[PDB]
């Protein structure tokens, strides 16, 4: 219940698998259903249990297993008597983990933590408000995993659920299970943003890019700020907060000017640093979460009531709900504009702010609308679908799945019409008369367009070249020199910015203002800008030419002692006394090395007149001339948004395509082999001999309710004991379990439930943190996150390995630690933890080797299309249980100004069916890396790359394996300077062909040609 | 097994006696829940014969006719002039799809002879004249859906849709 | 266009590979495959072909072995390495001429039997020397690659 | 009646950062619209019939005083009639055979309609068999240095046709379809040429129907914008709406206007006509009648080739 | 009308030509020629017009105003241009021949395809209307040839067979009639079908690897190696210069056009790549 929902999230002690069937008998011994006692014991100082009907069906309608292991066995721990605590994979069924002798212990070890909350939770002045819930929803995981305690699975029978995920799904479903008693209009709210990439690409200078990706995440965050305290937390369903660098930041700020104590935040800020942030540059020292990690593809679960202060209205207001979200989004944009106006007034006298102070009064009617439209649906549920006149109704497992299907079909029905947010504006009155506010050159031909947005009429015009100083004074901008400095510094001459891109440049010159909408009815619209004025937190942001020069930066750093002599006549070995804090970890790991890393390499050694200088300085100091190329990697997951619906497309990408869910009966022979195998492996212990009985009873010879009418196999033997079950009706063991499995293997998907979604959510969050730490382990720079994808720049040399290390990490298989995510072979394993990974869902990367001076709009849009179309056009041979079939997704595409090469990543269609599958994920990239080592270190001549043109048609034209083996072998040996090296293609790659039809891009067909294309791309990128 | 019937919705009084069974089972395809009518089926390629309004089999895809779907076999004096068929619930042009079907459904359609003597210069007609929309509310939505006047308090909402959702073509000969 | 020839050459090489038994004959065939392709395009097709047949020793028994090799698969053209390899390369050229219809197959299989028509074969080839210099280059270079790859150097 | 415009060479209709379905090899400072906006065909016809009786006018009154009601515009290969089809930043060209049965696709099951959409825009979309998107780079050269004149480097994506393609527009008053036949003209773009060839091909001109197809952008008055962009599902079923600039008037050398529109190729519902008519009923209505006069608001029956304006 | 007169003309490559475009598709070429849409070389009307204007602004410096009017102004776009070139269409490339079974031996012949002839037709058709000098004989030749679309036809008698570009063998179905020589080159002219004409033409383009050598030690400089593609000598392009009556287009055709015949097109003038001859097809046929 509201402000009592903690018993929901806490109904079980996370040592639940340790007290079932007496696995720990002393826990219920020195204490003042069996496991529920310590559950009732640990729910103390706040309330007892809410088992009358608050948590009952919520636990029943979140677990999605009451229907799997039978409704009575689900509530009889002493059946199948599992003393062995196996942890199972949620997506897989074979990946396991053993849990032993690591659990809280009774009345002397159970108190080592329960009061440590009360070292930091109680002391603050609070009338038992929901800030406790907002300070339990996340740091419960933290006080657990910091107490070196292993996350136990949910049910000793079917352990495809971590206790934390179980209780979080409980709490999630509790909203619906409560609200549908009074008004019976619980909701499943889905918020979505339109044209993310289309918006991000509208910028320049990489500052507009970063803040655009930050806007798309904040403006959506601000929506839930008005929803994470309005009806509290635990509501935002799919974008989880269990590991969320925005929930954290908001909290640590919410514990300021609301419940501010000092030692408490000392206790937790360091604690939250380790298990959610890991970055030495915390939320503080930037005063902003450095990574935009909100996807946009967010969904929420709703009671259907509203509190106006100590009093909630159990009133329907059926559809007067989503317009509230829309007006909140608009109000967030209004707040950001108001904050920009205030900061321009506080900066009344400064060039770059003498303009925004001017434009934010030149036009305000236009800016009243957001620069990004959202797309909102809302599906409804009524008590007639949860209960049958008082009690848990049949098919109640089916509804949530059916509701999510309804919501996704509402969305896919709205994708069919795209509404660019620019369409919202009103311009017929201005663009027909002399009504456009132009600063600088007022174009005599009506107006011009923005050089960043491209479409909207710009309001500012800086001259191209007369002398580039006077004309700023002539045309009412500069009027002096103290401000034309900032003018020429923040917006290059010859630029034309619409209002929205002008706002983008403003924010990219002042990131802190995002707090204005990053907190959300938590401060004053002026408090934040006042805190900003009272500081001078300068932020540096990498450019394209900046990231194109990591290696030369580090060579100047390693040659720091013999270079500044030849330097210092151009002010490069200088030291900037200010404390600039970039969001680029590689900068934070440097810039205290007597090197002004805060410079514009475009100016000095990427110029046209000064590079002839520096190359000389380089020609005698043994440093390579810098590389005018960076890489632009962008990932995305296959069918993740359709994995949330349970379809088998992520398990078999290409084999079971999307469209095959209309008449999936055509593809019946495989969907069985997937689901029935999953199930017979789903659930360890002795139940394995049970689900196996009925698995094919559906149509072998038994019709409906017919394996249930014949098979007494084992259930009668799991009964007839002491006092266990007092209801002799044993048909209920299979009377409805047969229908459960019949639905599963008749509809071809997993029965979606809130637990499924929250598990995959936390998994996506952990994968985020991992990939963030991975980009930062390399010298890259993150531009986005969101589980579905990841956008980031990084130098051209550290791409392949990164990709090779990215996917393997995304599939939960790594070699090194990740700060504290000590990765495993299918689990993430924070210190004595084991959370399930995403081992079966694939991943697809897009890379663009782009010269630094290229039009960021175009390079980003190309990185987007080269992954969207490429994701749906490429096919290749994949071994479907030995025999080969054709796959679709899970590739890596490279682009070097046209020169393209698609590299597959799995070549084994059910991505993982064995612990040894992980070794062969992205192995082709390991092949390329080995070959690059042998070529650079001079064991294989470079000419091997070009000498392939002659072996191309031969290897392509040979349908025999060993013959191509000898062919590639002598092609390697001929250009093999050492002449007895053992670099050998993995002998399976012979024959993997790639067909790319219905598009005019030029792609090689054979894997061995794509490998050499990738090598040529990477090499030519470093020159 | 499970069967249903299509019934045209014209503006002419060929509507009174065409149905025989009101519930059949416990449910009908055409649902009306708190938002107006759902699952309205359209028959494309065929036109009507409004005087005893019946389905004239044309080949023009421009010709469409709409009607609602309910359970039953019509009046038990028919089926030598009607369309009885069975389609697995995926090959029916149903507008305002709300729920799902079990991928099997037996349908009945009021069918006509082409009257192979004249040139079918057809023409579509719209639902106006709320007076007709009023006295058609009873004949089709009462003897068939008893839930009306109990759950549909928004008759005025389910009135406009008649004048904007349902339409068809006619021979006019 | 000659992009099917990378398969034709594969077939012909598979034949002449399973045809030579003594490995020395295989290495000698590799030598011929490297040597003759330059001469064909330096000195002309007719001179090189005269050289090939002169070194091939067209006797009816080895001729029968070749005739079967055209159709059979276990065929064993035997003799001496430096003399069976030239016949193998002549077979390469003839397999090409047959399978690309440049010369009619029955006429070839017949003139490889009756000594009198064996001379009219050479005459025909003289009347098709320009045509068989343009078509066959890709095929012979593919054979060269295959020889250097699959037959270990001596 | 019907006018054929065959491009004699690749040709470009400038577009502001609007088309990003295509995997571009390299960048280009200006894309090319696939089908020329009706402002362009309007102005192209007005250029032939221009005299000094023009006087003052918002480039359209004077323009409308020269021609009949242009109807729309679509592709025409040998015999075939290709038609624009868009689903949101995703354009396509298809023939009549696949328009006839769209409504079912637009309302059918989830995965069935996903299949249909997929095979529409990828499989049966005949775009890439017609249009090749060739890029041209241009520079200028100062006669003094005899090298590239600095800062003068423009990059344009042209529209190159793989086979003989015409543009089909319908007009009236053959009193002008005489002075227009067999005349090469600088069809919109940087000095490109297309040939006009008028024939006699009668078509229907009015039909009522559930779904329509927008052969030309339907203009939104912006007094409806606020009360229209909230309920798109009522009006449009598939396509794309966004701000478009009308063009560029040659009279006084200025960008013309800007207003949200439904781009060429878009499935609208019959709830469009009543909306537009019963939203603007004043000087706005006369303005938009001037607009539609030059082929702006145009629908086309998904079943047979039959057109209709909105406000007339 | 605002297009009163037309002016078709051929573009005879005296030396090799290079009309470039940045490295775009790079079938192992770093500086490709200007493709058409299909892959054939063509000269953009931009390059063509700019080079012709630049040339005329020196060999006729006094008439700078007439050139300005007919071919656009430099800094005064108060007025549009009154002349306009169409994209120069490739009309016939040379090709080395080893002619089997023929009487008069040849070492090289011209080569075109039916695609190029259709593209030339399009021009000649779309022009004859205004063209008071209807090129009925030339257009009749071109649409007679196009009757035989689908056969490797020759515009002569004595070929019957040949090996083009030392790689492609063709059986030249002759012309069942007699056709006057399109140009005054006694050399034959093969009209191959497509997809075999794409090879003979694609192989007739001079691709060249080039390098840059360290001036001091006769050794290559790093990164100083690229390739280029030229159009061979004697190649023939086709284009039309359109025009709208201006009473200075009259003098522009009276003095300028009939006078000039050699022009420098394309890049690499220092390598002597771009001297080209302009032949107006109104005095010849
Ligand atoms: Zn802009």
């Amino acid at each position: 219940f509201l402000d009592y929902k903690i018993i929901a999230l806490l109904h079980d002690p996370p040592n639940k698998a340790w007290v079932i069937t007496g696995r720990a008998r002393n826990l219920t011994q020195q204490l003042s259903r069996k496991h529920e006692k310590v559950a009732k014991y640990i729910i103390n100082q706040l309330f007892g249990k809410n088992y009358s009907e608050k948590v009952d069906n919520a636990d029943k309608l979140a677990s999605s297993i009451d229907r799997y292991l039978g409704s009575i066995v689900y509530k009889e721990r002493s059946l199948f008597e599992n003393r062995s605590i196996f942890l199972k994979n949620i997506l897989l069924s074979n990946i396991q983990r053993d849990i032993g002798n690591l659990f809280p212990k009774d009345k002397s070890k159970l108190d080592n933590l329960i009061l440590e909350y009360k070292k930091l939770l109680n002391v603050i002045n609070k009338t038992n408000l929901i800030l406790k819930y907002q300070l339990f929803y996340l740091i419960y995981e933290l006080v657990w995993i910091d107490s070196k305690y292993e996350n136990t699975p949910s049910d000793t029978r079917n352990p495809t659920h971590t206790i934390f995920d179980h209780l979080y799904a409980t709490a999630a479903m509790m909203n619906w299970i409560l609200s549908l008693e009074k008004e019976a209009k619980g909701y499943l709210l889905g918020i979505d943003t339109i044209g993310v990439a289309d918006f991000i690409s509208k910028g320049r200078k990489t500052r507009d890019l970063w803040i655009s990706s930050y806007l798309v995440s904040a403006l959506l965050w601000y929506v839930i700020t008005w929803f994470i305290e309005e009806y509290g937390p635990d509501v935002i369903l799919f974008p989880s907060l269990r590991f969320n660098q925005f929930y954290a930041f908001y909290l640590l700020e919410k514990l300021r000017k609301e419940g501010v104590s000092e030692d408490v935040i000392d206790e937790i800020k360091e604690l939250i640093t380790k298990y959610i942030f890991n970055g030495d540059d915390l939320f503080e020292n930037l005063k902003i979460p450095p990574y935009p990690i909100i996807p946009g593809r967010i969904t929420l679960i709703l009671p259907g009531l509203i509190r106006e202060g100590e009093e909630y209205k159990k009133v329907q207001d059926d559809n007067c709900f989503i317009s509230k979200v829309k007006e909140r989004y608009n109000e967030g944009w209004r707040k950001l504009i108001e904050g920009l106006r205030c900061y321009s007034e506080r900066k009344r006298e400064d060039g770059f702010w003498n303009l925004v102070c001017r434009v934010l009064k030149l036009t305000e009617d236009l800016l009243q609308t957001t620069p990004l439209n959202i797309r909102v649906k809302q599906v409804s549920v009524t008590e007639d679908e949860i209960f049958n006149n008082n009690k848990l109704r049949s098919d109640s497992w089916k509804i949530y799945d059916n509701k999510y299907r309804q919501l996704v079909s509402e969305f896919k029905k709205s994708k069919l019409v795209k509404v660019t947010p620019e369409s919202r504006l009103k311009l017929f009155e201005l663009t027909k008369f002399d009504k456009l506010p132009q600063i600088g050159e007022k174009s005599k031909r009506g107006y011009e367009f923005c050089t960043s947005c491209g479409v909207l009429p710009a309001v500012v015009i800086m001259p191209k070249e007369d002398e580039l100083e006077k004309k700023l004074i002539d045309l009412g901008i500069a009027r002096d020199e103290k401000d034309v400095r900032s003018i020429k510094n923040m917006i290059s001459p010859g630029e034309r910015l619409c209002p929205w891109c002008l706002v983008k440049r403003a924010l990219g010159a002042e990131p802190r203002l995002m707090r204005i909408l990053l907190l959300g009815d938590l401060y004053s619209v002026e408090k934040i800008v006042n805190e900003i004025v009272s500081r001078d937190v300068k932020i540096e942001i990498p450019s394209t030419s900046d990231i194109a020069s990591i290696k030369t930066f580090e060579e100047m750093i390693e040659k720091k002692n013999e270079i500044c002599e030849d330097l210092k006549e151009e002010e490069v070995c200088e030291k900037p006394s200010e404390s600039v804090l970039s969001m680029w970890q590689w900068f934070n790991k440097n810039y205290y090395n007597g090197i002004n890393l805060t410079i514009d390499p475009e100016e000095y050694w990427f110029s046209e007149k000064r590079r002839r200088y520096y190359f000389s300085v380089f020609r005698r100091h043994r440093i390579t001339f810098p590389s005018p190329y960076y890489a632009l990697v962008r990932a995305d997951s296959d069918y993740l948004g359709d994995l949330l619906e349970g379809k088998l497309t992520p398990y078999l990408a290409g084999i079971i395509d999307s469209g095959d869910y209309a008449n999936i009966s055509e593809k019946k022979e495989e969907v069985n082999k997937l689901l029935e195998e999953y199930l017979v492996n789903a659930g360890s212990g002795s139940i394995v001999d049970y689900v196996k009985t009925v698995l094919k009873c559906i149509r072998e010879n038994l019709n409906k309710c017919s394996c249930a009418e014949k098979i007494y196999s084992n259930e009668v033997a799991k009964v007839m004991f002491r006092v266990n079950v007092e209801k002799a009706n044993v048909e209920e063991e299979v009377k409805n379990s047969l229908e459960y499995f019949e639905t599963i293997l008749n509809e071809g998907r997993i029965i979606v439930t809130p637990a499924w979604h929250v598990s995959i959510s936390s998994a996506l969050n952990r994968g985020l943190l991992v990939e963030l730490e991975l980009v930062n382990k390399h010298k890259g720079f993150v531009i986005y996150a969101g589980g579905d994808d990841l956008l980031a720049m990084l130098p051209v040399d550290e791409v392949l390995d990164f990709i090779k290390e990215s996917r393997r990490a995304f599939a939960g298989f790594g070699t090194e630690k990740l700060g504290n995510m000590c990765l495993e072979n299918g689990f993430v394993r924070i210190n004595n933890a084991y959370y399930p990974s995403l081992p079966i869902v694939g991943r697809s990367y897009s890379v663009i080797i782009a010269h630094y001076a290229d039009p960021l709009f175009f390079v980003i849009n190309d990185s987007y299309n080269l992954l969207e179309e490429g994701k749906e056009i490429i096919r290749y041979r994949v071994m479907y249980n030995g025999e080969y079939k054709d796959a679709k997704k899970d590739v890596a595409i490279f682009r070097y100004q046209g020169l393209t090469s698609v590299i597959p990543l799995s070549l084994k269609r059910p991505i993982v069916s064995s612990v040894s599958d992980f070794n062969e994920i992205a192995s082709i990239i390991d092949v390329i890396l080995e070959l690059k080592k042998r070529i650079d270190e001079g064991r294989i001549s470079v000419s091997l790359l070009y000498d392939y043109e002659k072996y191309k048609h031969l290897i392509v034209a040979s349908d025999e394996k060993y013959l191509t083996e000898f062919l590639v072998k002598d092609w390697i040996k001929r250009n093999s300077l050492r002449k007895h090296v053992e670099f050998t293609i993995d002998e399976k790659l012979y024959g993997v062909r790639l067909t790319i039809e219905n598009y005019p891009i030029k792609i090689p067909n054979d894997l061995i040609s794509n490998i050499v294309y990738t090598l040529r791309i990477i090499y030519g990128g470093e020159k | 097994s499970t069967q249903r019937e299509y019934v045209f919705i014209p503006i002419t009084n060929s509507i009174t006696i065409d149905v025989k069974i009101t519930i059949g089972g416990s449910d009908h395809i055409t649902n009306i829940d708190e938002r107006g009518i759902h699952n309205v089926l359209v028959i494309t390629g065929y036109a009507v014969d409004e005087k005893n309004g019946r389905l004239v089999p044309t080949l023009d895809p421009c010709d469409y006719v709409k009607g609602i779907l309910v359970a039953g076999t019509p009046q038990q004096a028919q089926s030598n002039d009607f369309l009885t068929l069975k389609l697995p619930a995926n090959k029916l042009y149903l507008i305002r799809k709300k729920g799902n079907i079990s991928d099997d459904l037996k349908i009945y359609i009021p069918y006509s002879s082409p009257d192979a003597r004249n040139s079918m210069k057809t023409k579509p007609v719209s639902i106006s004249d709320d007076t007709i929309v009023n006295n058609i509310i009873k004949e089709v939505f009462d003897k068939i859906y008893n839930i009306t006047q109990k759950e549909k308090v928004k008759i005025e909402k389910v009135k406009e849709d008649i004048k904007e959702l349902f339409s068809y073509y006619a021979l006019e000969q | 266009l000659y992009e099917e020839d990378y398969k034709l050459a594969l077939e012909a090489f598979k034949k002449v590979f399973n045809a030579l038994t003594h490995y020395g004959a295989k290495q000698a065939f590799r030598s011929r495959a490297r040597d003759l392709v330059e001469e064909i395009y330096n000195s002309g097709f007719i001179p090189t072909f005269f050289y090939i047949i002169s070194k091939a020793e067209l006797n009816s028994d080895s001729l029968d072995s070749l005739i079967s090799l055209f159709s059979s698969d276990n065929a064993i053209l035997r003799g001496s390495d430096e003399n069976v390899s030239y016949s193998a390369y002549l077979f390469i050229i003839l397999y090409y001429l047959i399978k690309r219809g440049i010369i009619e197959q029955k006429f070839l299989i017949q003139a490889l039997r009756c000594e009198k028509t064996r001379l009219d074969l050479i005459d025909k080839l003289y009347n098709l020397a320009p045509i068989i210099s343009a078509k066959i280059r890709t095929y012979l270079l593919a054979i060269k690659r295959l020889s250097e790859a699959l037959i270990e150097a001596r | 009646k019907r006018v054929l415009i065959k491009p004699l060479e690749p040709l470009m209709f400038r577009s502001q950062g609007e088309f990003e379905p295509l995997i571009t090899g390299s960048h280009t400072a200006a894309q090319s619209l696939i089908i020329p906006r009706p402002s362009t065909i309007a102005g192209m016809l007005g250029y032939i019939l221009f005299n000094k009786s023009s006087g003052t006018g918002d480039w359209l009154s004077d323009l409308t005083n020269l021609l009949a009601t242009i109807y729309g515009t679509f592709i025409e290969t040998n015999g075939e009639y290709l038609f624009p089809l868009r689903m949101g930043n995703h354009l396509a060209l298809v023939d009549q055979q696949h328009l006839i049965n769209l409504p079912t696709l637009l309302e059918k099951e989830y995965e069935r309609r996903e299949k249909g959409i997929y095979e529409l825009f990828y499989d049966k979309n005949k775009l890439f068999q017609i249009i090749n998107h060739q890029d041209r780079i241009g520079i200028s050269i100062d006669k003094s240095t005899r090298t590239v004149k600095e800062h003068y480097l423009y990059s344009a994506r042209y529209l190159a046709f793989k086979k003989e393609v015409n543009y089909v527009i319908f007009i009236d008053n053959d009193a002008i379809s005489d002075k227009i036949n067999g005349k090469i003209v600088n069809f919109g773009g940087e000095n490109r040429i297309a040939k006009l060839e008028v024939d006699d091909y009668k078509v229907d001109t009015s039909i009522e129907e559930e779904y329509y197809l927008a052969l030309s952008p339907i203009l939104i008055p912006d007094e409806a914008l606020d009360n229209f962009l909230d309920n798109i599902s009522d009006y449009v079923a598939m396509g794309k709406v966004d701000k478009i600039s009308l063009g560029f008037d040659i009279a006084n050398t200025k960008r013309k206007e800007m207003l949200t529109a439904i781009l060429e190729g878009s499935i609208v519902k019959r709830s469009i006509i009543d909306f537009i008519k019963n939203e603007i009923k004043n000087d706005l209505r006369y303005r938009f009648s001037k607009y539609e006069k030059i082929g702006y608001n145009t629908l086309m029956s998904l079943c047979k080739l039959a057109l209709r304006k909105i406000l007339s | 009308p605002y297009y009163a007169f037309a002016e078709p003309f051929f573009i005879h490559a005296i030396t090799h030509l290079h009309v470039g475009s940045g490295s775009s598709v790079e079938e192992e070429i770093a500086l490709p020629f200007q493709r058409d849409e299909l892959g054939y070389p063509t000269i953009y009307a931009s390059s063509l017009k700019g080079a012709i204007k630049s040339f005329l602004l020196k060999e006729f410096p006094d008439k700078r105003d007439v050139i300005y009017k007919v071919l656009g102004e430099d800094e005064n776009p108060e007025e549009a241009s009154l002349g306009t070139f169409l994209d120069a269409i490739l009309f016939a490339i040379p090709s080395r021949i080893i002619e089997i079974d023929s009487a008069k031996p040849y070492v090289w012949v011209y080569v075109t395809t039916y695609e190029l002839l259709k593209k030339v037709k399009l021009y000649l058709d779309s022009i004859s209307q205004l063209s008071n000098a209807s090129f009925s004989n030339l257009k009749n030749k071109i649409d007679t040839i196009l009757a035989k679309e689908g056969k490797n036809i020759t515009l002569d008698s004595d070929l019957k067979s040949a090996i083009l570009n030392e790689d492609f063998y063709v059986e030249l179905e002759a012309l069942n009639n007699k056709i006057p020589s399109i140009i005054n080159a006694g050399v034959p002219l093969l009209v191959l079908e497509d997809s075999i004409g794409r090879e003979v033409i694609n192989r007739s383009l001079i691709r060249v690897r080039r390098i840059r050598i360290d001036r001091d030690k006769k050794v290559v400089e790093t990164g100083g190696l690229w390739s280029e593609e030229y159009v061979p000598m004697k190649t023939i392009f086709f284009s039309v210069l359109l025009g709208k009556e201006s009473k200075e287009s009259a003098i522009f055709a009276s003095c300028i056009l009939r006078n000039l015949r050699y022009v420098i097109l394309g890049g690499k003038e220092t390598i002597g790549k771009g001297i080209v001859e302009l032949r107006w097809v109104k005095d010849v046929i």
